[PDB]
C-alpha cells in the first residue's frame, strides 16, 4: 500500500523556526494536491497551506510570509516528501499539525492520506 | 491539555466513483479538507442511518450532506456520496438497501 511517515514538531521560542516534514512512499501514483492543517484546542481548525501538483499554493492569511510549503518528488518515481517550513513563529501558531496528500494509484481510488499529526507549541 | 480531544492517527479517505464525480460540484478544497479533518478527529461524528450497516450522514458545507462508512480495522473512510440540502433528502428502503450493497462492495475489497 501507500506509506506515510511524518517528522518534526515540538516545542519553539517565539521568532524561532521549525520544519515539519511528511513523506509519502509506496509505488507509483498520480499526485493531485497536498497540504497542512492545524487545530488549536477549543476552536475550529484551519487549513494551513496547500500545493497542487502544478506548484499552485495557497496559504492562510495569518501565516502569510512566515510559513512556506515545499515539496520533493524523488524523481517522481517513488516518494514525495512535503515540508512545511515555519519561520518567525508566533504563539498563535501553537496547534496540532497534520499533513495530507491526494493521490490516485493506477486503476485505483482517489484517496487523500492523512498524518498522525504532531503538536507544535510556541511559548515564550 | 495541549493536544485536542479526539483521534490522531494516520487515516485514509477513499472517494467512491460517485463522490469523486460530484465532489467539486459541491465543495471548495477548503471545505473538503475541513471535512476530512473533522472526521479524522472524530469518526462517529456522522448521524447513523439504520438498515445500512453503519453508514453515517454529516451536514456541513449551507446544507451539503456527505454519507460515509468508517472501516474499523483499516482506518479508511469510504465517502459514498454527497448530496445537497434541497435535493433528495428522502430516505427510503430501496436507497438504504442499495447503499448497503455498494458499501459492502467496497468493504470486502480488502478482506
Amino acid at each position: 500500500q501507500v506509506q506515510l511517515q511524518e517528522s518534526g514538531g515540538g516545542l519553539v521560542q517565539p521568532g524561532g523556526s521549525l520544519r515539519l516534514s511528511c513523506v509519502v512512499s509506496g509505488d507509483r501514483r498520480t499526485i493531485y494536491t497536498m497540504g497542512w492543517f492545524r487545530q488549536a484546542p477549543g476552536n475550529q481548525g484551519e487549513l494551513v497551506a496547500t500545493m497542487t501538483s502544478s506548484g499552485v499554493t495557497t496559504y492562510v492569511d495569518s501565516v502569510k510570509g512566515r510559513f512556506s510549503i515545499s515539496r520533493d518528488s524523488a524523481e517522481d518515481s517513488a516518494k514525495n516528501t512535503v515540508s512545511l517550513q515555519m519561520n518567525s513563529l508566533k504563539p498563535e501558531d501553537t496547534a496540532f499539525y497534520t499533513c495530507y496528500e491526494e493521490s490516485r494509484r493506477p486503476l485505483g481510488s482517489r484517496n487523500t492520506y492523512w498524518g498522525q499529526g504532531t503538536q507544535v507549541t510556541v511559548s515564550s | 491539555g495541549l493536544v485536542p480531544r479526539g483521534s490522531h492517527m494516520k487515516s485514509v479517505f477513499v472517494e467512491s466513483t460517485i463522490f469523486e464525480k460530484y465532489r467539486d460540484e459541491y465543495l471548495s478544497d477548503e471545505e473538503y479538507r475541513l471535512f476530512q479533518a473533522e472526521l479524522m478527529l472524530n469518526p462517529k461524528l456522522g448521524d447513523v442511518i439504520q438498515g445500512t450497516g453503519g453508514l453515517r450522514k454529516i451536514r456541513v458545507a449551507g446544507g451539503s450532506r456527505i454519507i460515509y462508512y468508517f472501516l474499523d480495522e483499516k482506518r479508511r473512510f469510504y465517502l459514498l456520496t454527497i448530496y445537497g440540502k434541497n435535493e433528495m433528502s428522502d430516505l427510503n428502503a430501496n436507497q438504504r438497501k442499495q447503499l448497503m450493497a455498494f458499501m459492502e462492495a467496497w468493504r470486502n475489497e480488502q478482506s
